[PDB]
RNA sequence: ACGAGACUCUGGCAUGCUAACUAGUUACGCGACCCCCGAGCGGUCGGCGUCCCCCAACUUCUUAGAGGGACAAGUGGCGUU
RNA sequence: AUUGACGGAAGGGCACCACC
C-alpha cells in the first residue's frame, strides 16, 4: 500500500516544526534524531516517521509545504 | 598454516557447510566425490561452479561439504551455494579482492543463487482446507 | 587407493553380491524361494539370488552408519504399502530376513556384535568391502 | 514530616504491638490508632510519627508486605 | 524422589491448580469483593495471597474464616499440614478492577435496585477513579419477557490488537434473579502511568510524544572562557 | 566442591533472563568458574480446539499455545556458597532445580 | 597556476564513504571506511586503467563504519562504528585483535594519540571515553560534557599541553586537558551542529565546522578566536594540509580550499556535470584526507566513490 | 475517538555481541581399512579421546537472548510536481 | 419534510467464498 497514515504524517510534521535545525536529507541521521527526541514505542513506526521526515525535508528546500510553520518564513524578505 | 574458511549455503530447510582449506584440488561431499551424489539427472547443477570457474581456481584448495536437512534437490542446491560461497570467501580472505571480484562477477552473472540464498519457505496450513491457500469444497442445496 | 564411498554404490552392491555368491560360505535359509521381503510387497523377488544381494546391501549399510540392529534394518528396507482403496503408508520390512542375513554375515566373520548394542563391521569386513570397491573402481576405468 | 500511614490492620492490633513492631527501627513520638467511636477496635488505619524523618523512610520499605496477623499491610507516607 | 513428572505436565498441573483455587475462591468470597489470587512459593511455607476489597470479612471473626479457608485448601490440594498460609491484602484502587466492579454491580442488582441507576453509579465510580474509559453491558430479561442488552459507555475503549491485553481488563459475571439470569460484562481501560501500579508502564504503541525543545538563545559573536 | 547445575524454567523470557542475570552476577562477584546460560530449545505446547460449544458455524478453530523456556547454569563451588548465590528474590513465574552432581 | 585536477576515481564501494585515512609510512595504501559495513585497504597502482584497486576488505562491524585511523607505524588500524564498538585491526592479516565494547550507542568518531599509547572516542550517548591499547575503558568523562552527541574528537600532535579537542551537536567546542581529563576551555561561537573538528599539523590552530556552513579557527594556546570563513553548504568534513598552509573543507557537493595567509579561496573543486536533468541534488563530499607529501587529496563521496584530486603547479 | 493502520506471534538476514559434554565444528593423538616402489601435513570413519580440567581451541553449522536491519530510503519517469 | 429499507430504476467502486 505504501500510504502513510495520519499518525506518521502528524508526528513527522510536529517533529519538523520543533526540530527543523537538526534534520537533513539523510534517512539514517533523521532516524537517530527522531529516536533521541521522540518517544516512539516501536521500531517500524520510528522508521516510517523518519522516512516521511526525510521526504518532507526534501520538499522544504523547494518551497514551503502547506501545513508546516517554521522560522523559514522570516528569511523570506523578498 | 591455518588457511581455512567454513561457509554455508541454504536452500529451503537444507543446510550445507563447505569447509575450504589449503590443499590440492579435492572436492568431496559427505565423504563421497562430487560426481557420485545421488540425483545424477541434476549432476551439472553440482558441476556448475567448477565449470564456470575452471579447475585452476579450485586446484589450490581442499573443499569438503557436509549437508544436512531438506530433500534431494534442496540438498544439491545447498551444495552448489556452499561451494561457490566458500571459494568466494576463501579468495576474499586469503589471496586478493580483485580475484574475488572477478569470480563473484562470473558466478553472479551466470546465476544469483550461487551466492544469495533463496528466502522461500513453506507456508502454514490454515483450518479451512488441505493446504495454505486451498479450501475444502463448498456445497449448495 | 579406493574406498567404498569413492565408487557407485549401485554397482558396488552387484560386485559384492557376486563376491558373496562366488565364495560358498554364506548360509541361506530354506524358505528363500517362498517369502516376500516385507508385508507391503505383492510378489516374491524377481531375482533368484536375492539373498546374496540383500546381504551385500546390508554389508554396505553397515560399513557406513555402523552400529545397527534388526529394527533399524527393517526401517532401512521398508517402503510404501498400498492399502487398496485406502491411502498408502510407510511399512517396515520383514524382521526374519534381516535377522537371518545379519546372522549369516556374522558366520562369515565380516559382521560382529557392537558393545553398546547392535551390529558393526569387523576389520575383515572393512578389508573385504574395500578390496571389492577397489575392484569395481578398477573395472570402471578401462 | 515522619508521616506513616499503616493500612490493612487487624482487630487484635492495639498501640502496643505497633510499638513493638516499629521499635527495632528506633524510638517513637506519637502513635495514632484510628479506633472506632463507641466501639473498641481499629478501623484499619494507623498514623505513626517516628520523631525522625529518616528511619521511618527506611522502615517503609521494611515492614511493607510482611503478612502481619494474616493481613498483608501496606505502609505509605 | 519417587514422584517425577515431565515439565509439560508439571506446568499444566500448576496452571490447573491456580485455576481451580481461583474458581473456588471466586465462589466462596464473592460478596467480599474478591479480585484475584497469587500463589507465592517460599522455602518454609506456601503463601496464598488473596486480593479483596473487604479483607476484614475474608479474615473473618478473629481469624476464623481464614483458618477455615486454609484448612479446606490444605485438605483438598494435599499440601503438608502447616505448610500453607493464607494472607489477605486490600486491592489498591477499586475503580480500576473490573472483577471487583462486576461483583459490586452484581450485589447491587441482588439487592432491590434498578438496573439503570446501578450501572450509572458503577460507571460514574469507575470514571471518577481515574479510568480512561469504561463499558458496562447488562444483558438478560431486563424489560418483560423478551431479552435485550443495554450498554453504557463513557470515554476511550480500544478493542483490537495486542494493547487490549494490558490496557483493558474485563470481567463477566451472572446474577441469578427470580425471572432469569442476568449477564454483566464490565471492561475498563486503565490509564497510562510510568513506574506506577495504577496501570500499564508502556505507552500505547501509536502515541508519539515529542519532547518540547529547550529555548535556544543564539550566539552573536564567538566567545570562549578559560576555566 | 562439586559440579552443581541449576536449571531454571519459566513461561516468560523477561523474568527468566533477569533471574539468570542476577545468579550470574552474584556468582561472578564471588570468583566462581561459571559456565554461563545454556538455552535449551523452547517447548511449544499446542492445543487446537473448535471455537464453538455446539457443532454449528463455519468450522473455525482456536489455536492456544504455551511456551516453556529452559536455562542452565553450571557452578564449580562448595554447597554453602551456592546456598547464598541463590535465595535472592526469585521472580514468581520462574522455577529452579538444583542438581548437586548427583540425582 | 597551483589549482588541482581530477586524476581518477576509486570504485568498489556499496555505500557512502564516511572517512578516509592515510599514513606517512606507506604512500601506496589508503584506508576508506564506508556504509557498506566494510573498510577497504587500497593499493595505489597509478596507471591509466584505474588509479586504485581494492586490495583487502575488513568486514567486522554490523552497522556503518563511521571513522577510521591508521597508527603511526602504519600497521594497526582503529575503526569505530554505529553498532557501538571499536576494533583495532591488524593490517597484515586483515583481522581484528582487540574489540572495545564500552560504548552503549553509536560511535561517531575515533582518534589515536601521536605515540599511540592511549586512544579516545566519542559517541551518540554524549560521552567521551578514553581507552588504552590493551582494551580496557580507562576514564569516561561525564562532568561538564556535551549536552548532545559528540561528533568529532581528536588529539593534538604537540608535546607542550597535550590536549583533546572535541565538538558536538550542542554547538560547542571543548578543549580537554589530557593529563587530568578535566575541561580547560569552552568555545561557544557556532550557531549550528558541529560535524567535524581538526587540529593543525604544527599544533597551533584548530578548525571547526558544521550545519551553519561557516568554519571557525580557534587558537589552541590561548583559546581565542582568530577569524571565521564561510562555505556554501553544510561542512561535512575539514582537513588541514601538512606541507602547505591550507585548510580544506567539504561544503555540500564541492570542496573549498581556504588559504590561511591571504584568507582567499585558492580553488573550489567541483565534480563534473552528470544527471543533466535538474531533478536531484549532486552527491555530497563526506570526507577529506591529505597524503604525507601533500600532493594528493582523497575525497569521499555519496555516490560510493573516492575521487583523487592532484595538485598541479 | 472506535474500526483500518499501528500492535503481538511467526518467515527470511548477521563469519558482528552473549554463550554452551543435554549442540557441534576444526585441529591434535590413538585405532581400523585401502593403495605404495619405501611412499603421504594421502583418503574414508556418526570409531575412540582431549570433562581426571588442560593434558585443545572455537561458535561457522545447532540452540536462544539482546540489539541491528527496510523506510517507497536512493536514481529515472508519470502525477495538480 | 427527514431518517432507514426496498425498486423486475440510473451512475461509481470492490472481491479466485465473482469472472476472465
Ligand atoms: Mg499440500
Ligand atoms: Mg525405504
Ligand atoms: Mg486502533
Ligand atoms: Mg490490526
Ligand atoms: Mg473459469
Amino acid at each position: 500500500g505504501r500510504v502513510r497514515t495520519k499518525t506518521v504524517k502528524k508526528a513527522a510534521r510536529v517533529i519538523i516544526e520543533k526540530y527543523y535545525t537538526r534534520l537533513g536529507n539523510d534517512f539514517h541521521t533523521n532516524k537517530r534524531v527522531c529516536e533521541e527526541i521522540a518517544i516512539i514505542p516501536s521500531k517500524k513506526l520510528r522508521n516510517k516517521i523518519a522516512g516521511y521526515v526525510t521526504h518532507l525535508m526534501k520538499r522544504i528546500q523547494r518551497g514551503p509545504v502547506r501545513g508546516i510553520s517554521i522560522k523559514l518564513q522570516e528569511e523570506e524578505r523578498e | 598454516p591455518l588457511q581455512s574458511v567454513q561457509v554455508f549455503g541454504r536452500k529451503k530447510t537444507a543446510t550445507a557447510v563447505a569447509h575450504c582449506k589449503r590443499g590440492n584440488g579435492l572436492i568431496k561431499v559427505n565423504g563421497r566425490p562430487l560426481e557420485m551424489i545421488e540425483p545424477r539427472t541434476l549432476q551439472y547443477k553440482l558441476l556448475e561452479p567448477v565449470l564456470l570457474l575452471g579447475k585452476e581456481r579450485f586446484a589450490g584448495v581442499d573443499i569438503r561439504v557436509r549437508v544436512k536437512g531438506g530433500g534431494h534437490v534442496a540438498q544439491i542446491y545447498a551444495i552448489r551455494q556452499s561451494i561457490s560461497k566458500a571459494l568466494v570467501a576463501y579468495y576474499q580472505k586469503y589471496v586478493d579482492e580483485a580475484s574475488k571480484k572477478e569470480i563473484k562477477d562470473i558466478l553472479i552473472q551466470y546465476d544469483r543463487t550461487l551466492l544469495v540464498a533463496d528466502p522461500r519457505r513453506c507456508e502454514s496450513k490454515k483450518f479451512g482446507g488441505p493446504g495454505a491457500r486451498a479450501r475444502y469444497q463448498k456445497s449448495y442445496r | 587407493g579406493v574406498t567404498v564411498k569413492d565408487v557407485n554404490q549401485q554397482e558396488f552392491v552387484r560386485a559384492l553380491a557376486a563376491f558373496l555368491k562366488k565364495s560358498g560360505k554364506l548360509k541361506v535359509p530354506e524358505w528363500v524361494d517362498t517369502v516376500k521381503l516385507a508385508k507391503h510387497k505383492e510378489l516374491a523377488p524377481y531375482d533368484e539370488n536375492w539373498f546374496y544381494t540383500r546381504a551385500a546391501s546390508t554389508a554396505r549399510h553397515l560399513y557406513l552408519r555402523g552400529g545397527a540392529g534388526v529394527g533399524s534394518m527393517t526401517k532401512i528396507y521398508g517402503g510404501r504399502q498400498r492399502n487398496g482403496v485406502m491411502p498408502s503408508h510407510f511399512s517396515r520390512g520383514s524382521k526374519s530376513v534381516a535377522r537371518r542375513v545379519l546372522q549369516a554375515l556374522e558366520g562369515l566373520k565380516m559382521v560382529e556384535k557392537d558393545q553398546d548394542g547392535g551390529r558393526k563391521l569387523t576389520p575383515q569386513g572393512q578389508r573385504d568391502l574395500d578390496r571389492i570397491a577397489g575392484q569395481v573402481a578398477a573395472a570402471n576405468k578401462k | 514530616n515522619a508521616t506513616i500511614r499503616v493500612t490493612n490492620l487487624s482487630e487484635d492490633t492495639r498501640e502496643t504491638d505497633l510499638q513493638e513492631l516499629f521499635r527495632p527501627f528506633g524510638s517513637i513520638s506519637r502513635i495514632y490508632l484510628a479506633k472506632d467511636k463507641t466501639t473498641g477496635q481499629s478501623k484499619g488505619f494507623a498514623f505513626i510519627s517516628f520523631h525522625r524523618r529518616e528511619d521511618a523512610a527506611r522502615a517503609i520499605a521494611g515492614v511493607s508486605g510482611f503478612g502481619y496477623d494474616h493481613l498483608i499491610l501496606n505502609v505509605e507516607w | 524422589m519417587a514422584v517425577q513428572i515431565s515439565k509439560k505436565r508439571k506446568f499444566v498441573a500448576d496452571g490447573i491448580f491456580k485455576a481451580e483455587l481461583n474458581e473456588f475462591l471466586t465462589r466462596e468470597l464473592a460478596e467480599d469483593g474478591y479480585s484475584g489470587v497469587e500463589v507465592r512459593v517460599t522455602p518454609t511455607r506456601t503463601e496464598i495471597i488473596i486480593l479483596a476489597t473487604r479483607t476484614q470479612n475474608v479474615l473473618g471473626e478473629k481469624g476464623r474464616r481464614i483458618r477455615e479457608l486454609t484448612a479446606v485448601v490444605q485438605k483438598r490440594f494435599g499440601f503438608p499440614e502447616g505448610s500453607v498460609e493464607l494472607y489477605a491484602e486490600k486491592v489498591a484502587t477499586r475503580g480500576l478492577c473490573a472483577i471487583a466492579q462486576a461483583e459490586s454491580l452484581r450485589y447491587k442488582l441482588l439487592g432491590g435496585l434498578a438496573v439503570r441507576r446501578a450501572c450509572y453509579g458503577v460507571l460514574r465510580f469507575i470514571m471518577e477513579s481515574g479510568a480512561k474509559g469504561c463499558e458496562v453491558v447488562v444483558s438478560g430479561k431486563l424489560r418483560g419477557q423478551r431479552a435485550k442488552s443495554m450498554k453504557f459507555v463513557d470515554g476511550l475503549m480500544i478493542h483490537s490488537g495486542d494493547p487490549v491485553n494490558y490496557y483493558v481488563d474485563t470481567a463477566v459475571r451472572h446474577v441469578l434473579l427470580r425471572q432469569g439470569v442476568l449477564g454483566i460484562k464490565v471492561k475498563i481501560m486503565l490509564p497510562w502511568d510510568p513506574t506506577g501500579k495504577i496501570g500499564p508502564k508502556k505507552p500505547l504503541p501509536d502515541h508519539v510524544s515529542i519532547v518540547e525543545p529547550k529555548d535556544e538563545i543564539l550566539p552573536t559573536t564567538p566567545i570562549s572562557e578559560q576555566k | 566442591i562439586h559440579r552443581i547445575r541449576i536449571t531454571l524454567t519459566s513461561r516468560n523470557v523477561k523474568s527468566l533472563e533477569k533471574v539468570c542475570a542476577d545468579l550470574i552476577r552474584g556468582a561472578k562477584e564471588k570468583n566462581l568458574k561459571v559456565k554461563g546460560p545454556v538455552r535449551m530449545p523452547t517447548k511449544t505446547l499446542r492445543i487446537t480446539t473448535r471455537k464453538t460449544p455446539c457443532g454449528e458455524g463455519s468450522k473455525t478453530w482456536d489455536r492456544f499455545q504455551m511456551r516453556i523456556h529452559k536455562r542452565l547454569i553450571d557452578l564449580h563451588s562448595p554447597s554453602e556458597i551456592v546456598k547464598q548465590i541463590t535465595s535472592i528474590s526469585i521472580e514468581p513465574g520462574v522455577e529452579v532445580e538444583v542438581t548437586i552432581a548427583d540425582a | 597556476t597551483e589549482q588541482m585536477t581530477l586524476r581518477g576515481t576509486l570504485k568498489g564501494h556499496n555505500g557512502w564513504v564516511t572517512q578516509i585515512a592515510t599514513t606517512p609510512q606507506f604512500p601506496d595504501m589508503i584506508l576508506s571506511a564506508s556504509r557498506d559495513k566494510t573498510i577497504i585497504m587500497w593499493k595505489l597502482t597509478r596507471d591509466e586503467t584505474n588509479y586504485g584497486i581494492p586490495q583487502r576488505a575488513l568486514r567486522g562491524h554490523s552497522h556503518f563504519v563511521s571513522d577510521v585511523v591508521i597508527s603511526s607505524d602504519g600497521q594497526f588500524a582503529l575503526s569505530g562504528s554505529w553498532d557501538g564498538t571499536l576494533r583495532l585491526w591488524d593490517l597484515t592479516t586483515g583481522t581484528t585483535t582487540r574489540r572495545f565494547v564500552g560504548h552503549t550507542k553509536d560511535v561517531l568518531s575515533v582518534a589515536f594519540s601521536s605515540d599511540n599509547r592511549q586512544i579516545v572516542s566519542g559517541s551518540r550517548d554524549k560521552t567521551i571515553k578514553l581507552w588504552n591499547t590493551l582494551g580496557v575503558c580507562k576514564y569516561t568523562v561525564q562532568d561538564e560534557s556535551h549536552s548532545e552527541w559528540v561528533s568529532c574528537v581528536r588529539f593534538s600532535p604537540n608535546s607542550s599541553n597535550p590536549i583533546i579537542v572535541s565538538c558536538g551537536w550542542d554547538k560547542l567546542v571543548k578543549v580537554w586537558n589530557l593529563a587530568n581529563c578535566k575541561l580547560k576551555t569552552n568555545h561557544i561561537g557556532h550557531t549550528g551542529y558541529l560535524n567535524t573538528v581538526t587540529v593543525s599539523p604544527d599544533g597551533s590552530l584548530c578548525a571547526s565546522g558544521g550545519k551553519d556552513g561557516q568554519a571557525m579557527l580557534w587558537d589552541l594556546n590561548e583559546g581565542k578566536h582568530l577569524y571565521t570563513l564561510d562555505g556554501g553548504d553544510i561542512i561535512n568534513a575539514l582537513c588541514f594540509s601538512p606541507n602547505r598552509y591550507w585548510l580544506c573543507a567539504a561544503t555540500g557537493p564541492s570542496i573549498k580550499i581556504w588559504d590561511l595567509e591571504g584568507k582567499i579561496i585558492v580553488d573550489e573543486l567541483k565534480q563534473e556535470v552528470i544527471s543533466t536533468s535538474s531533478k536531484a541534488e549532486p552527491p555530497q563530499c563526506t570526507s577529506l584526507a591529505w597524503s604525507a607529501d601533500g600532493q594528493t587529496l582523497f575525497a569521499g563521496y555519496t555516490d560510493n566513490l573516492v575521487r583523487v584530486w592532484q595538485v598541479t603547479i
